[PDB]
């Protein structure tokens, strides 16, 4: 067991590895220590060799293991030297000294209440609220059928189904909370039988008074007084409970590994790009996680959506007044710009109850790093004079090319239904790394203007027609990123944003260009 | 461009702590003669010397026998490893015991090679300043064009060589004038350290009187004046003489 | 800055030091054939003067801290500390009797040691000035200086 | 927790007395008090159109006036509470002053000085830092030592 | 004139403190080894090869030294890259100078 969990655990940090091995530490209670004792001697082999890369994965290779351990030897030193192993990180660069301090409060919450993280974190997924502390963390799946993958779409349905009850959920919450203090001399059987008989207002109140517990006892000094003053606490319930002898008996009682009771998965289908269906879906203290999958068009009109929604609900805020919204990518350009970047990324999630969904109800319970690109804000003008500043995010198109996309996408028009060069005005801001910006002025015969994706950088495709008649075309990509275009209100150009005909848009006089809570997620 | 990567706290090195190091207390006795006369050998050379690694060694270990061997010290210093930890502490820890070096002769001489381009060190300029404390106004005066060609080379701006030229200005006035105007050539000169010699120089002209501040403007004014007379007359017979009268008589005028 | 060596009589180590107030013994006689260092005999506060080979396992040395010292090869540690010196030792010199041995210092004088106790039973004088090598006569009952 | 009574820049004129956290440096005190001046202070409108920047913290050191320029300083450097505990000054004092701006005599001493050098010294568009600024002003005080001497 | 006139390594170490009492790190706790990003050039106008020289220095002493590749010659470029050097952020001394060469052929 000791050297297949360390080899495979060299294989976990060069698909599906980590899986195997949470599988495996799954199986028996034991390869759970082997695999901590493993990490974190490997954590000091960095801790005093170099390579920064290593640091990310071993973290949440600890934190998703501990997480989930069904208890820790009184007597263990584990918690202890792992403090003291990421207490030696604080002279890295940021944010590796971020993450090491969330590491140790996390520790200390583990030292000072044993099982507080599981339990916080179930609670929040199966929207079960004590009293006070009401905690609710609901993922929806957003789908299109047809753009979806058959897998897909039986995990999808899988997810919707209400695998667990209440009833069974609390069951589950108190099964951790008692195996994680007592452990040993706890008897699993024997709780789970002068349990299932109760009725659920009982397991509320109970695991009410256990969480409160779990919480109080977390934040005091002495977690080792914390932690016995703990086991007695929920003694002192458990004897009121009325299951006593079930707890503290001189028998070796075994410890199991305990899953992870899945979250209220809500399934949706999208026949739409807007979020509109989200506020629909509302309709109908807390966080939201929203999955979607990721196809290779949808990228824009996602993107554009992302746009869209946070702006109106920084006019209003509506969706942000009881949620946090968390929007998650799966891969079925963008997928590529990704692929290539983040190795972990190209390792865990890039590739993908079933293999699927348990690596799919993993990868959305711990990223929690977004990474986001650099959404540029443009500002058009009509020959009415009508002003807005709606963004882009992939790319951005002007002159007979969104007329083409309008064209084909008219379908009823399109059965019913040459690029004159348009004299436009170009000024365009070649950015400096020192912040020494150049600007360079031009008036061209251009027929379509196309910015591409390369702080960040614009790429602009400029179409120059020298001559008209199979007009002249000489593209010339130059790397931009503040770009004005003037147009006379005689020349009216097609402007299309994120190459999505929905939102190909005409009578552009003039179109200014610039770089610039719901995070796109991105693994490491 | 550049980034110093950052750290969420910052890193504030502390000053080495002076304790008791007793490899010199003791080790009392005298040494080898044959030691003695292979270290003496080589510290009584130029002060141009090539310090070979062996010399530094042979010297870094003999670091309380050439610490009452003042023409000693700026060989001693030049072997000294900057670039470890535990060297500097013990180095910090072997000038904390001085009594055969601020009783030493005065030998300003040797000073001038403690405020060179070869030592940084925050304590061995200062040292070398502690020892110039003690001259007398002419002496100051003779080397004084040194002294500011001495103030390049300290690492930071504020330092103790600086703040020394300062306090003498303050209480004579030849050095006053001469630290003046030699102060005002290297702004006018050195873009390099223009700012540096500016901020002292105005630092300076805060503290002397009122009619030291007038002679000072009328002397800049006159070579101002001269300065366009030169200017225009170098710009090209007995009739550039004429223009030189004319223009002199103006400058009277003016 | 070395300035000493000693070959030892079995010749499978070697001993040297100096300035580094350490005496580095050395294996010729390696498990891989190479030239590894087997201890660093470390607790000397001056530069390391002398120092001959009793055994593969022990090793007498002399210093600049006015005082000798036998060491234990295994342990790095001085099995006896030979004081009385009121000078640099310079040298050194075992007998074929390994139960005593000979020192020569700055003081201009000698000193005959018990190994076996670790004291001075005989102090010589006569030198004017530092004693820079000493031996002993074959027969072992008379030394130079 | 260390508690110093504040003189307010403005009023009988009113004084704040604080718990200030001295566990960190001079910014904890900073922001503690500049609380404490918008809750308590019935003239708290004054100080709140005013921003941060329009008020310094001078203290009476033997009867002169010492800037608290660095708030990296840690209390500990804080000079004031040593000399306050000797003095067993509790609560202490630090004077919280409105800003003020230049006369004209000041500028015209000014140019006057930067006509004498050559070069000005309030020059900053070609500094990464504000060495130059420090050394300014931390020359006066050997200076004006110097002079009375 | 109205202007206002204006630690050791026991009070500044991480070691012996709980992470959320922390607020300073001495330079000597910091064993790891000190590393710059050159992100790159931009000159307005050149006024061949072009390659960089980093150097740590100290009083004319060059305690480390580093350096890059050949480069095309243009009016800016580009590498994003890292310098590690030999010396540990704790071996460093006050009054190191850091000195940027710009080297052609």
């Amino acid at each position: 067991t000791e050297d297949r969990i360390q080899h495979a655990l060299e294989r976990c940090l060069h698909c599906l590895n980590c899986w195997s091995l949470q599988e495996l530490v799954s199986r028996d209670p034991g390869h759970f220590l082997i695999l901590l004792e493993q990490i974190l001697q490997k954590t000091r082999e960095v801790q005093e060799k170099g390579t920064y890369d290593l640091l990310a994965p071993l973290a949440l290779l600890f934190y998703s293991t501990v997480l989930c351990t069904p208890h820790f030897p009184p007597d263990s030193d584990l918690l202890l030297k792992a403090a003291r192993t990421y207490h030696r990180f604080l002279t890295w660069p940021v944010p590796y000294c971020s993450i090491c301090q969330e590491l140790l409060t996390f520790i200390d919450a583990e030292l000072k209440a044993p099982g507080i993280s599981y339990q916080r974190l179930v609670r929040a997924e199966q929207g079960l609220s004590t009293r006070s502390h009401r905690s609710s963390t609901v993922t929806v799946l957003l789908l299109n059928p047809v753009e979806v993958q058959a897998e897909f779409l039986d995990v999808a349905d899988k997810l919707s189904t209400p695998g667990p009850s209440p009833h069974s959920a609390y069951i589950t919450l108190l099964l951790h909370a008692f195996q994680a203090t007592f452990g040993a001399h706890c008897d699993l059987s024997g709780l789970h039988r002068r349990l299932q008989s109760k009725t659920l207002a009982e397991l509320e109140a109970i695991f009410t008074e256990t969480a409160e517990a779990q919480e109080l006892a977390s934040g005091i000094g002495d977690a080792a007084e914390a932690r016995q003053w703990l086991r007695t606490k929920l003694q002192a319930v458990g004897e009121k409970a009325g299951f006593p002898g079930v707890l503290d008996t001189a028998k070796p009682g075994k410890l199991r590994t305990i899953p992870i009771p899945v979250a209220r998965c809500y399934t949706y289908s999208w026949n739409q790009d807007s979020f509109d269906i989200l506020q629909e879906i509302l309709l109908k203290a807390s966080t939201l996680r929203v999955v979607v999958f990721g196809s290779d068009r949808i990228s824009g009109k996602v993107a554009r959506a992302y746009s869209n929604l946070r702006r109106l609900e920084n006019n209003r805020p509506l969706l942000t007044r009881f949620f946090k919204l968390q929007f998650f990518y799966v891969p079925v350009d963008i997928s590529h710009y990704l692929g290539m970047l983040d190795p972990w990324y190209e390792r865990n999630v890039l590739g993908l109850l079933p293999i699927l969904a348990d690596m799919l109800l993993y990868y959305c319970r711990f990223a929690a790093r977004p990474v986001l690109l650099q959404v540029y804000q443009t500002e058009l003008t009509f020959i009415t004079g009508e002003k807005t500043t709606e963004i882009f995010i992939h790319s951005l198109e002007l002159g007979h090319s969104a007329a083409t996309r309008a064209i084909k996408a008219s379908g009823p028009g399109s059965k019913r239904l040459e690029a004159v060069p348009l004299t436009l005005q170009i000024i365009y801001s070649k950015g400096a790394i020192s912040g020494r910006s150049r600007w360079s002025n031009m008036e061209k015969l251009c027929t379509s203007v196309n910015l591409s994706k390369a702080t960040e950088a614009l790429t602009l495709n400029l179409t120059e027609v020298v001559k008209r008649q199979f007009n002249q075309i000489s593209t010339s990509q130059i790397k931009v990123d503040k770009v004005q275009i003037i147009g006379s209100n005689s020349c009216p150009f097609a402007v299309c944003l994120d190459q999505d005909e929905r939102k190909i848009l005409q009578s552009v006089i003039r179109c200014e260009v610039s770089p610039c809570c719901l995070p796109i997620m991105t693994f490491s | 461009s550049i980034l110093l990567d950052n750290y969420c706290h910052p890193i504030a090195l502390p000053k080495h702590r002076p304790t008791p190091d007793p490899e010199g207390d003791r080790v009392r006795a005298e040494m080898p003669n044959q030691l003695r006369k292979q270290l003496e050998a080589i510290i009584a050379t130029d002060p141009l010397n090539p310090l070979t690694a062996e010399d530094k060694e042979l010297l870094w270990h003999f670091r309380y026998e050439s610490l009452k061997d003042p023409k000693a010290y700026p060989k001693l210093f030049s072997s000294v490893k900057w670039g470890q930890q535990e060297i500097v502490a013990k180095t910090y820890q072997l000038l904390a015991k001085r009594e055969v070096w601020d009783q030493s002769a005065l030998d300003v001489g040797l000073t001038m090679q403690l405020l060179d381009c070869n030592f940084s060190d925050e304590n061995v300029r200062a040292i070398a300043v502690q020892k110039l404390e003690s001259l007398e106004d002419d002496d100051v005066l003779h080397y004084l064009l040194q002294l500011v060609q001495a103030v390049k080379f300290e690492p930071y701006h504020d330092s103790a060589l600086a703040r020394f030229l300062l306090k003498r200005g303050l209480r004579n006035k030849r050095i006053g004038h001469f630290l003046f105007w030699f102060l005002r050539s290297e702004i006018a000169q050195s873009r390099h350290y223009q700012q540096r010699f500016a901020v002292i120089l105005e630092a300076y002209l805060r503290g002397c009187g009122t009619a030291m501040l007038h002679d000072f403007t009328q002397q800049v004014q006159v070579i101002d004046m001269l300065q366009k007379v030169t200017i225009d007359i170098k710009s090209l017979s007995s009739q550039v003489i004429s223009q030189l009268k004319q223009k002199l008589e103006n400058l009277q005028n003016l | 800055w070395v300035m000493t060596c000693a070959y030892a009589p079995s010749g499978n180590y070697v001993a040297c030091g100096g300035l580094d107030n350490i005496c580095s013994i050395y294996n010729l006689k390696t498990r891989e054939g190479n030239v590894r260092v087997s201890r660093e005999l470390a607790g000397h506060t001056g530069y390391l003067s002398c120092c001959r080979f009793l055994d593969d396992n022990q090793i007498v040395t002399s210093s600049g801290d006015t005082t000798c010292a036998l060491w234990d090869i295994e342990t790095g540690q001085q099995t006896t500390t030979f004081t009385g010196h009121t000078g640099d030792v310079m040298s050194l010199s075992l007998a074929p009797d390994t139960r005593l041995f000979v020192s020569g210092a700055c003081d201009a004088s000698a000193k005959l040691w018990d190994v076996r106790e670790g004291m001075c039973r005989q102090t010589f004088t006569g030198h004017e000035s530092d004693i820079n090598a000493i031996c002993f006569f074959p027969n072992g009952n008379a030394f130079a200086t | 927790l260390i508690p110093i009574e504040f003189v307010l820049p403005t009023s009988t004129p009113e004084t704040a007395l604080l718990h200030v956290a001295g566990h960190g440096n001079v910014e904890q005190m900073k922001a503690q008090v500049w609380l404490r001046a918008l809750e308590t202070s019935v003239s708290a409108d004054f100080y709140h159109r005013l921003g941060p920047d329009h008020f310094l913290l001078l203290y009476q050191k033997k009867g002169q006036w010492y800037e608290i320029y660095d708030k990296y300083q840690v209390v500990q450097t804080l000079d004031c509470l040593r000399y306050w505990k000797v003095l067993h000054r509790s609560p202490g004092q630090i004077h919280v002053v409105q800003r003020h701006a230049p006369s004209e005599e000041t500028l015209a001493f000014q140019r006057q000085l930067n006509a004498l050098i050559g070069y000005d010294v309030t020059d900053v568009s070609n500094v990464h830092d504000d060495e130059l600024e420090f050394t300014r002003r931390r020359l006066v005080t050997p200076r004006m030592a110097e002079v009375a001497g | 004139e109205e202007w206002p006139l204006v630690g050791y390594h026991e009070q500044l170490t991480i070691h012996g403190k709980d992470h959320e009492s922390v607020f300073t790190v001495s330079l000597w706790d910091c064993d790891r080894k000190f590393r710059v990003k050159i992100r790159g050039i931009d000159i307005p106008v050149l006024p061949l090869t072009v390659f960089v020289e980093a150097n740590i220095q100290y009083g004319q002493q060059v305690l480390c030294q580093r350096r890059t590749s050949p480069k095309p010659f243009t009016e800016e470029v580009l590498w994003n890259v890292w310098l590690e050097f030999s010396i540990k952020i704790k071996d460093l001394p006050k009054g190191a100078l850091l000195n940027l060469q710009i080297y052609c052929g």
